[PDB]
Order: C-alpha cells, then structure tokens, then sequence
C-alpha cells in the first residue's frame, strides 16, 4: 500500500491549506 | 528530520523568446507583481520585459514585445493565484491546475481577454490532489512537479487550433514557479520512496 | 511608484552565441571587468573564474589576454571606458556613436591605455525628449541607446571577418539603468496601443 | 585591489547534457545537499527537482527521477568532501583529488550509496599554487581548472562509460571552491604575462 | 499624442540630467 | 618568479596552515 508516512505529511498539509 | 522554512518569495518567474531564456529571474516578495512590457530595472513590483537584452531577436519578438504594454497582473491572495490581462492583448495561460479543477485536457491554453482574471491556482485544490496522488505512488507525487509551474504567453496563443503547438513557437512568455506547492510537495515526495525499477549507470 | 537604481549598470558576459556565468550588479562608480578569478569583489567582474564546458580553442587564447581588462566609470552624468588590457577593446554604443555622426551600428577599438566616453545622460535625456514629440516607436527604440556591448581582443563590423558581436570569443553587454529608468517614466505615459 | 573574504564557500551550477538549467546556488553553511526534491527555500539543499526545462528528454526525465538523496557536500577543516546519499551513484571528476592519489587530472571516480570521498584538500591546492610561480603564468593560470568539481547524477562518463564528455550526462553539477579561487586571484594577479 | 504627462515626465527627465 | 607572487603564495600556505589546525579540530 502507499507509504503511512506520505499519507500523513499530505493529511498535514490538507489540513494547512483549510486554515 | 529537515528544516522547513517559509518562502521568501512566494514566486518566481523566468522569461523567454521562443526557445531561448531572456534575462534573470524574477522573485516576488509581495503578494502582488506586474510583468509588463516597459523598462524600469528597479521596482521591486514590476518585472519589466522591456529592458532585457536578446541581441538574437527576430522581427516578430520584437514586434510581440511591443504590445505586451501594462501586461499582467498576479497576485496571491488566500491561497489563491490570480492573473489579470492588464494589456491590450490577450494573454495565454497554461495553469496545470486550472486545468485539473475544470476538467479540462492537462496541457488546455486558456485566454485570458484584456481587462479579464482568471484563479490561476488554488492551494487547497493542488493539496487534495497531493494527498490523492500518495495513494497512486512515486511517480503520480513526482508529476505533480509539474503542477507548481504555470506557463503563459503574451498576444499569442498556442495549442489547439492555433498555429503554435508548444509554448516554444510563441515569441514572448513567462514561467511562473509557486513556492508554497513545491515546499508541500516536497514534504510529500521524500516519503514516496524510490522510483520502482533501478536506473543503471551504463545505458 | 519610482525608486532610484541601486545599481548604475548590470553586465553580462557571453562567449560566441552562450551566456557565461551571472550577471553582475555594480554599485560604486568605477567598476573592472577583468580576466582574473576573485568571486568576492563587488568592484571587480573577475571573468577568468567563469566556466564553460562548450568554450573552444579561440574562447580559450581570447580568455588568457583580457587580463586587466576594461574599467568602466560613471562620473557627473557620463560613463567611460578605458582599456587596462594589453590587448583592445572594441566598444558598440549608439550613444557614443550618435554623438560623432556615427553609423549606429559602428564599434571603435579602444587600444591599451585609451579611453572613450561611451554614454552622456545629458544627450539621452534630450533624446528622449525629442522623441516624445516623434510617437510611441521613437520612444520605444531608445531601450537600445540604454545597452553598451563590448568585446575584448577581437574587433566586429566593418572590415572584420566577424559581423556579429556574438562570432566574437568575448564580450559584455551593458546595461545602463538610469537611462532605462528615465525611458519607463517616459514610455509608460505614451499610450497603449490601442 | 583590496579582498574581502568569500561569503560563500563555494556555488554551484546545474545543467542538462550541455545547457545550464536553473539559477546558480551558493552555499552559506559548510553543509549542503544538493537532490532532486522540491523545496525552493531551504539555504542548505539545492532541489533540483523543481527546476524546469521544457522539451527535456526522456532519459534526463528518468535520470532526474533517481537523483533522490543526492549528494551531501560539505567544508570542514579546510577540506571538502561529497557523500552519495543517493540510491544511484555519483560520479566525480576533481582534479586536485586525482593529483592527491596519483590518477590522470580527467579521471571521473565512482562514488557509490553510502560511500564518500575527499574531493578537495585546500593545503595541497595552497602547495601547489607557490610550487606554480615558480613555473611561470601559465602554470599558475591553468589553476583555475583545479578550483571547479564536475559531478553527474546516476550515469557514468568518461574512459569506462559510452558516453564520452559530462555534458552527455543527463544530469550534472560543476562546482566552484571560491577560497581557492580567491587565493589564486592573489598570486595570478601578481604574475605578469 | 503625445500626451501630455509623457511631455512633462521627459521635460523633468531634461531638467534632472542637465543638473547633473 | 615575481616577488609579489611569492609573497601572495607565503601568507596562502600560512593561512591553509591555520585551516588544518583550527583550535576547535579534535582529530
């Protein structure tokens, strides 16, 4: 599967662009 | 872990004729910018087509040049990117996404008429297809690169049923840089591992 | 919105057809362009440092005898050349050509030890002026009066084997941003083309 | 002439096969990494990723892809050395390196993943500049070809490789040592000839 | 034309050089 | 060789010298 690590940074980086 | 610092400037833009760069690169620091076609060399705000040197020109870049006048304006404003046709001819945008969010065919010229604007980009678009790329792996994070580049020409278009088919053909153009994307993707594509066949040294 | 020049000229450096290297901002009035290595001197473009992985034969013999090279200085309103190289200069500038009822297009050889007055604001700005009263195209012609090339050891025009300043081993374009400042305030205010 | 101390150790230039892409680095901190990433704003990395260069083939598209890590390089001590944190190799052509081990000034040396190498000792380059004037110009102004590195990304070039000449490398980077450069602006000017 | 504010900004431009 | 350039070329192997033998190099 994708790698846990690159889902998270780009789950960061969504949540940064919401704010 | 690497340390991550806020752009200084959250563009960059580079010229060209046809084939061949013309000038230094411009870099922005507030939020809006002009790239016109006039000659002042010290204004932070203005990137000035004008005064840059090609002593190669041939006559129809010279005649192009004339017309980009106040050119575009570009501004960043809530995570948004935006151009305004401040010339009397149009200008021609090849925003990758501009081109995801319509649903349009990846490499679509769209014009911009003289007094219209167009979002040229979205930040918060751009990150949800960075976050849906993760799961399509290294190489659909690696092409999203080329999302963090918007291409435009100046009174000519190309692509499509115009005569030009690359923006090389076209006399006058700009390629702008979006830091703020390349900073996420970045964060993004040092946890995408390596490309999955090797590359040898030889071949 | 206008702020004035921190730097009086930029210059570029090119071998044949290809930029060489970055260009560079000067700040003080007097400035060397020389065939030497220092990185570090904001009064000294030091080309000998400059790489080129493309350059051929002739590049490399032109390169060895820029050596001292040009000073280039700007005082009361004028800028000069003056050849500290044991080998000439050749200097293109519509300014100083105008100036002598010259060919626009004409290059004058500064030997070692000689110089020449390349530009005067004074005759720009009154050019300028003038060619207000002439349209858009008049105005829109001087960016050239605002660039200065010049080519070391090797001679262009004319007589010349070489007709282009880019069949010269090596040579420098000048930009004069005063000038170009002063064009800007002028041509924005011309009319847009339609 | 009057100097001032170098503010940067040294630059560094990108290109693809013969044409110079991208902005030339300079590196402020004596470590940087040079890799094919994409962050525009951090002092110590050149991400060569974010770099454009329209119509580029395809196999500088591939090779672009296996930079990775890259290369770290860095200044201590009056020596500089790179270090292949790359998956692929590097391969280095540095003549003050070659002369310290005896190999011909155009030797391009393997560096694999992992692996490092010296490739610049500034006392050897200082011995070597005074054993030069007494030589004559020529000698001491050939020295400029000792203060720049060539390095390509993945593909080897050279006497073992087809491809023949760095700029027939996809990827490469040509690196300027500024002190040195500096010194020798010291001695060359002083030279005559 | 020309208009007039390109006739003042080159008649200002005149004046400065000649000072200078 | 030019007197000069001799000079310029002593206070370099001086300062490459120093360089090998900062106070802070432990090894």
């Amino acid at each position: 599967g994708p790698p846990p690590a690159a889902v998270e940074a780009a789950r960061q980086i969504l949540r940064e662009a919401q704010q | 872990p690497v340390t991550y610092s806020e752009p200084a400037f959250w563009c960059s833009i580079a010229y060209y004729e046809l084939n061949q760069r013309v000038g230094e690169t411009f870099h922005a620091s507030q939020p809006s910018l002009t790239v016109d076609g006039f000659t002042d060399p010290s204004n932070s705000e203005r990137f000035c087509l004008g005064l840059l040197s090609n002593v190669n020109r041939n006559a129809t870049v010279e005649m192009t040049r004339r017309h980009i006048g106040r050119g575009v304006r570009l501004y960043y404003i809530g995570g948004e990117v935006f151009a305004e046709c401040l010339s009397d001819s149009a200008i021609f945008v090849q925003s990758p996404n501009c081109n995801q969010r319509y649903g349009w065919h990846p490499a679509t010229v769209c014009k911009i008429p003289p007094g219209c604007n167009l979002k040229i980009f979205n930040n918060q678009e751009f990150a949800a297809l960075l976050a849906q790329s993760v799961n399509q792996g290294f190489e659909a994070v690696y092409q999203l690169t080329r999302m963090c580049t918007i291409r435009m020409s100046f009174v000519k278009g190309w692509g499509a049923e115009y005569r030009r088919q690359t923006v090389t053909s076209t006399p006058c153009w700009i390629e702008l840089h979006l830091n703020g994307p390349l900073q996420w993707l970045d964060k993004v594509l040092t946890q995408m591992g390596s490309p999955s066949v090797r590359c040898s040294e030889m071949e």
